[PDB]
């Protein structure tokens, strides 16, 4: 016995733009030869 | 800076191994002969002309 009567009420937790906080990698061992570039890479984490 | 009888030191790049070039200082020219030499690296880190 309702057709689309029907209430509203404000909810917590909203969606909010913060900051997150990473690190950077360590530098790799960087040697150069003739048109090429040699890095050896050491992650402690998957690094991209 | 110019003042009279005197001289003065200038930093130049080229690629020829043979550079034989002609420098404007001022209004007047002056030949120079260099025979440049290769460098260790064959790959460099920055552009040049």
């Amino acid at each position: 016995e309702l057709g689309d009567r029907k209430g509203k009420i404000h909810i917590p937790f909203p969606l909010a733009n913060v900051t997150c906080r990473v690190p950077k990698a360590r530098n790799p061992t960087v040697t150069y030869g003739k048109n090429q570039v040699i890095m050896l890479l050491y992650p402690d984490h998957p690094t991209l | 800076e110019v003042e009279g009888n005197s001289q003065l030191q200038i930093s130049f790049s080229t690629a020829l191994a043979s550079a034989e070039f002609r420098v404007q200082v001022c209004s007047t020219q002056v030949h120079c002969a260099a025979e440049c030499h290769p460098p260790k690296d064959h790959i460099v880190n920055y552009p040049a002309s």
